[PDB]
């Protein structure tokens, strides 16, 4: 593969002193090696284009000029990242803001993996600094905290690569909304890996989104774990539109009981993407429920593939959850590999999930026509009001606008 | 403004229409009767731009354009409208975010335009007292939980506000009774300037009580038969 | 039939009765490639009536009285070498069941291989070929209900049923097995069923009530060809004590206008592990495809489990899919209020899991849904406890 | 004769009914009532044999034998019938079914035979009628897709079948209207053999209208503070005593 090992050298590069953590992850990420194709969980993915490549860690700088130009409009506390690195500069002043911000390597309080899988070691290993976000006991930030994640490639066919990595801490009774944005400077591919861990403490409530904006050539590898106590409330809306290839797994596990947890995502793969959405829940206390709605479009060769997983642990009684995917697909070419699963150790329950594989109704695009609407723009109601379900979660309308035209690139418009 | 000559058109590999011709004149109305498979919704599916109908002789042209080789929005733009027999359900898409989107696509393909919400909504409440629809029809999903009647009397409240020049009824009559009929034609009717024109395409002919044909044609195995005037009777 | 296997004890198996050399050799080859194969453990811790041109008889007696055919049609679709146990089986097997149905033939009554049997559990290996011709009609019933050794006993089948040109073939299976008190458990049940629709217009139905295995690995499959082909498969498994399933469906879309359904009723006592498995997969080929999936699991008490692994490939855009999945339980209450009308706690269990499967039992012949559900009461009350 | 001596019940570690006493004879209506709290439900449950209802120390006998001693489906059999708060739906399986199994059953027991379809269905038909249930009712599922009155309805219709000798009503009359309970009183009411005896445990007090009980007993903490005949109902209104 060789990939391991330009890893494992940028790794250990130039002047780098890197936590035992870092370390202990390295090491079982080189233990288990790379997944093949005949893997269970990497059958729809494709590693090719990854693992036959040579990596550099370059870290460049960019303007502010630059930055604004990328970045998203909101009124927000905001924290500028670039290739990896945390960017005092562009970022904005976190005393008073409710958010209670240390950038660092010390990783001695950060909890273990739900659970482990290659890339999510990958990312622990080379993330070059930690985000220690937390908000205290009882409060409630008047602005969402935003973390933009600016990343570029290099010229040549080397691939730049760069790891972030973030932890939120939401106190007892603490309410934050927070965001994950991610953009590409330019033009040239490159490899981004994320991984955002929250811990909800009781009675806090939780509202994540994640865009995952970048280039149509990059690839992009997340691994999220959201930690609830009980009676607890987290919510989570990801956005994966852009990158080459894009695999993102959100792990949960409920430990309290009464508490509330919202998942969802939307994919809409274009031109021979590959964009893959995972999802992790274990039930370990009763009287949880969970609720998760997980909708694909997909044009133009590409794949989207769902993965997800609902374990409801023994004993956890009065549990419920459902899990929703919903699959339009629109290229004669197109793909869509949908795999949701539950492992159920406790009878008294109610646990369901469904999914579905449709097309664009010819009729109403028809009815939609006659009246003189063009066929793209036609096309392009319907599927909008596919999302639209989605989309409509966000409840700052600036902010879902944005989103919106994010999403009407990838139509046939724009 | 139209005229369609020795049509011979064919799904399935249907014979459905062999040879049919029809001239239509600014400011007249024309009724099309028959028996089923005569042919008569596919004639309607031919002008709308439906895709699978083969067409293997004749021409249709409006305005002298060959309207058979405009897609749907372009002979919409045209100023062909069609009222269907099955109006659509369309969640997710507001009344008021298509009939908008579909105004200003036609006011663009004229070259003229365009309305302001302002006068725009003022038109809409004219023609949903007219057409005697729900005053909520703007913000609720385009025909959803509405029955026949609500559809039918809807696309004739499109009809009026996106002001066609030729407009089709394609059995547009079905399943309605005495006045919902009596509103349709009031909708109808209202919408004769002596420049439009009016294509009748009838399930049952008590439509053309309220809404009187200058001309009436009768079609038989996909052919017109038969010509006249108001005052055509049967048996 | 131990001890051992080598190519010898092959070579003996074939020739005891009159084998032609062609049928020698798709032994030889199936042998051949099980040795190169590896041993799976991805699954959970391992009527004299004169016809009509119908044939209903034995594997061994299809060879020697109708060589032609049996030949073509066999290994068509389970070859020597499909699987590690498929291939055991191609080689190795002399027990079981060919049935032919000629061209424009509805087959008056139902053909039934079950036997209720009393005697200690017959044998491993066997292997049943049904050919539905042109035209065609055939519903067979297939199945025992015996007790069972205190030794593993391995029971391999392989069924291959192909249907051509608007030909339909309903086949049902009811296997129920009885081991007091928790002996092996059990018995392992490893049976590729594989059909094949070839055969514009062709139906299959794959019909299933199955108990008291200590360990299950089976994916009936429906290969849907022909355009217009339809593939159906309904399955009631119950699992208690320490038994283990992991149980499925395939439905592979080929044809046009190609529809499945799929209907499963899991049922999950004691501390056993039940677990769905299936696939439905649209190739680029299968133009307004329609699928409905449907799997419902059932546990009783807090000790065991249920698992739904549903997977969905689809490469066409014409496609229709649903799938949906239910957990559902017996609770205190429904127990309760079933007791104090004066029902014992076993009729109450065994009722309300009846009503769980009814949609499935709806679809077996009459007789056998009774059959069925008798012999998944007395497998309940004998080990749910 | 249903002899309930000296009954201590504790529930969860509760004592909730502490040293009940009460007596009912063949033929005999009886009315309990009180705040909720008092040990109503409790009573109903220690009958019906619910099993998470702990007699400590105290008695309830039935027609010469210990009722304590048998389990639910053999105090069903004894021809105790209990009347649902909040009945169970039983999915897939119709009532028809479920009524002719639990019928068998009670009827195996006691030494009686196996009904023949004819009574049987002449039975249901004329129950179904009576309670004004749906004339499909024996093919649907039990309780499925009913309301609560058409479930009270359902079970006072079972009532009406499996022949029981002491019928409990357990807070039944809840969430019925007047219509609802009319019904449900003549269902019960035709049960009057004069052999059949009534413990009506009541949610609201205007059931009662519609039966008249001959006794009327009040639970405080657990125990019968008052007692007399259905003057008694109105009589606490004038004794500033209520419940």
């Amino acid at each position: 593969s060789n990939a391991l090992q330009q890893w494992h050298h940028l790794f250990e590069a130039e002047g780098t002193k890197r936590s035992p953590q870092a370390q202990q992850h390295l090491q079982q990420l080189l233990r288990t090696g790379l997944p093949t194709r005949k893997h269970e969980n990497w059958k729809y993915t494709p590693l090719e284009g990854l693992i036959n490549s040579q990596f550099v860690s370059i870290a460049g700088e960019i303007s502010p000029q630059q930055r604004d130009a990328l970045a998203l409009t909101l009124d927000s506390v905001r924290l500028v990242f670039v290739d990896g690195r945390y960017v005092p500069a562009l970022s904005d002043a976190t005393e008073g803001s409710g958010y209670e911000v240390s950038i660092n390597d010390d990783r001695q309080g950060l909890p273990d993996a739900i659970q482990a899988e290659v890339f999510l070691h990958l990312t622990e290993s080379l993330a070059q600094s930690v985000t220690h976000i937390a908000v205290k006991r009882g409060q409630r930030p008047a602005k969402p905290l935003l973390l933009m994640h600016i990343t570029q490639g290099v010229a040549g066919e080397e691939v730049n690569t760069a790891h972030y990595r973030h932890h939120l801490d939401l106190a007892e009774g603490a309410e934050a909304t927070v965001i994950e944005h991610f953009v590409s400077l330019n033009d040239a591919r490159h490899f981004t890996g994320a991984r955002f861990t929250i811990n909800v403490a009781a009675n806090a409530h939780l509202q994540h989104i994640k865009l995952a904006f970048e280039n149509p050539l990059s690839h992009h590898f997340a691994h999220n774990d959201l930690l609830l106590a009980e009676d607890a409330t987290a919510f989570s809306h990801s956005f994966l539109l852009g990158g080459a290839v894009l695999r993102h797994n959100t792990s949960t596990q409920l430990n309290g009981e009464n508490s509330t947890l919202r998942i969802n995502s939307l994919a809409m793969p274009v031109k021979n993407e590959v964009c893959d959405t995972r999802t992790w829940l274990e039930h370990n206390k009763g009287f949880c429920n969970s609720r998760q709605l997980h909708k694909t479009i997909v044009s133009d060769k590409g794949r989207a593939v769902f993965n997800g997983l609902i374990n409801v642990a023994q004993h956890a009684i009065k549990t419920d959850g459902q899990m929703t995917n919903n699959n339009l697909l629109m290229g004669k070419l197109a793909e869509v590999d949908t795999k949701p699963q539950l492992e159920i150790y406790a009878d008294d329950v109610k646990c369901s999930h469904g999914a579905t594989v449709g097309r664009i109704d010819d009729e109403q695009i028809f009815y939609l026509r006659s009246r003189g609407i063009n066929q793209q723009d036609a096309q392009q109601m319907i599927i909008y009001a596919f999302a639209a379900e989605l989309t409509e979660a966000l409840r700052d309308e600036g902010l879902k606008q944005q989103v919106l035209a994010r999403i009407g690139q990838r139509l046939p418009g724009g | 403004m139209l005229s369609i000559k020795d049509l011979h058109v064919s799904v399935e590999d249907k014979a459905i229409l062999r040879g049919l011709s029809l001239d239509v004149h600014p400011g007249e109305v024309h009724a099309i009767m028959g028996p089923n498979g005569s042919g008569k919704s596919t004639l309607s599916a031919t002008l709308a731009g439906r895709e699978d109908y083969e067409v293997t002789g004749g021409t249709v042209e409006f305005k002298g354009k060959d309207l058979l080789a405009l897609s749907p929005e372009d002979r919409a733009g045209e100023g062909i409208f069609m009222a269907f027999q099955y109006p659509v359900e369309i969640p997710g898409v507001s009344n008021q975010f298509f009939l908008q989107t579909a105004l200003n696509a036609v006011r663009s393909y004229r070259g003229q335009e365009t309305l302001d919400r302002f006068d725009f909504q003022d038109l809409m409440e004219e023609k949903i007292a007219l057409l005697k629809m729900p005053e909520d029809l703007l913000t609720r999903s385009v025909n959803v939980g509405f029955s026949g009647g609500e559809k039918k009397r809807n696309d004739i409240l499109q009809m009026a506000v996106l002001e066609p020049e030729l407009c089709i009824l394609d059995e547009s009559d079905s399943g309605l009774d005495i006045d919902a009929l009596k509103v349709v034609a009031d909708g109808v009717n209202s919408l004769r300037d002596g420049k439009r024109s009016f294509i009748i395409v009838t399930h049952y002919q008590r439509i053309l009580d309220y809404i009187k044909p200058d001309y009436v044609h009768v079609l038989y195995q996909g052919r017109i038969v038969k010509s006249g005037d108001f005052t055509l009777v049967k048996q | 039939l131990a001890k051992g296997i080598n190519e010898e004890v092959v070579r003996a198996i074939s020739a005891k009765r009159n084998e032609p050399e062609w049928m020698l050799e798709f032994r030889l080859n199936a042998y051949r490639a099980w040795l190169e194969m590896e041993e799976p453990h991805w699954l959970k811790a391992h009527e004299k009536l004169a016809e009509q041109g119908i044939i209903f008889c034995s594997f061994g007696e299809a060879i020697h009285d109708h060589p032609e055919l049996v030949r073509k049609y066999l290994g068509t679709v389970v070859p020597g070498n499909d699987n590690f146990f498929a291939a055991l089986n191609a080689a190795v097997a002399s027990d079981g069941t060919f049935i032919y149905v000629p061209k424009g033939v509805r087959c008056p009554m139902e053909l039934s291989t079950y036997f209720r049997i009393n005697a200690e559990k017959t044998g491993q290996f066997e292997r049943t070929i049904l050919v539905a011709d042109e035209d065609s009609y055939v519903s067979y019933i297939e199945g025992c209900s015996a007790p069972v050794r205190d030794s593993y006993q391995l029971h391999a089948a392989v069924v291959e049923v192909i249907i051509h040109k608007n030909a339909e073939v309903k086949y049902s299976t009811v296997q129920n097995w009885f081991p007091g008190d928790n002996n092996t458990g059990g018995i392992l049940n490893f049976v590729t069923k594989r059909a094949l629709c070839e055969g514009e217009n062709s139906k299959m139905s794959w019909t299933q009530s199955e108990t008291g295995s200590a360990i299950t690995w089976k994916y009936p499959s429906c290969i849907l060809r022909g355009d217009n082909s339809i593939g159906e498969f309904y399955s009631v498994a119950l699992t208690s004590g320490h038994q283990q399933a992991d149980t499925g469906t395939k439905m592979i879309h080929i044809g046009k206008n190609t529809k499945s359904t799929i209907i499963s009723k899991g049922i999950s006592a004691g501390h056993s592990q039940n677990s769905y498995r299936g696939l439905v997969k649209i190739m680029p080929t299968a133009t307004n495809a329609r699928n409905f999936t449907q799997c419902d699991s059932m546990l009783i008490g807090a000790n065991c489990g249920a698992h739904t692994f549903p997977y969905v490939e689809c490469r066409n855009n014409s496609a229709q899919l649903e799938h949906e999945a239910t957990t559902s339980r017996i609770g205190e209450d429904q127990l309760f209020y079933c007791l104090q009308r004066g029902i014992s706690e076993e009729d109450a269990i065994s009722m309300i899991v009846n009503g769980f499967c009814k949609d499935v039992f709806s679809e077996l012949p009459l007789e056998f849904a009774v059959e069925a559900q008798k012999l998944l009461a007395i497998s309940l009350e004998h080990s749910v406890g």
